[PDB]
């Protein structure tokens, strides 16, 4: 029932390929949501043209 | 501390827990250090010398 969000910023030389070096993720905070999650989706910020 | 009772000398901590982390327990499972509840300052736990 605890959800943790991890943020790591690593400079990447390759345009898309992930870096060989290990990246250590750090959780900002621990939140007791108490509800199991089985689906996730990303959010897009889009502006009118 | 937070309903957990231990007997040891209390000293300030050079080490710093991450914000999510509140306590540190060693390999024996004894608490290595306790972060103060009222203010977020890490306190090292050293058992009284025997």
């Amino acid at each position: 029932g605890y959800f943790k969000i991890y943020s790591k910023h690593t400079p990447i030389n390759l345009v898309r390929d992930l870096p060989q070096g290990f990246s250590a993720l750090e959780p900002l905070v621990d939140l007791p949501i108490g509800i199991n999650i089985t689906r996730f989706q990303t959010l897009l910020a889009l502006h009118r043209s | 501390f937070n309903g957990l009772t231990g007997t040891g000398v209390l000293t300030e901590s050079n080490k710093k827990f991450l914000p999510f982390q509140q306590f540190g327990r060693d390999i024996a499972d004894t608490t290595d250090a306790v972060r103060d509840p009222q203010t977020l300052e890490i306190l090292d736990i050293t058992p009284c010398s025997f």
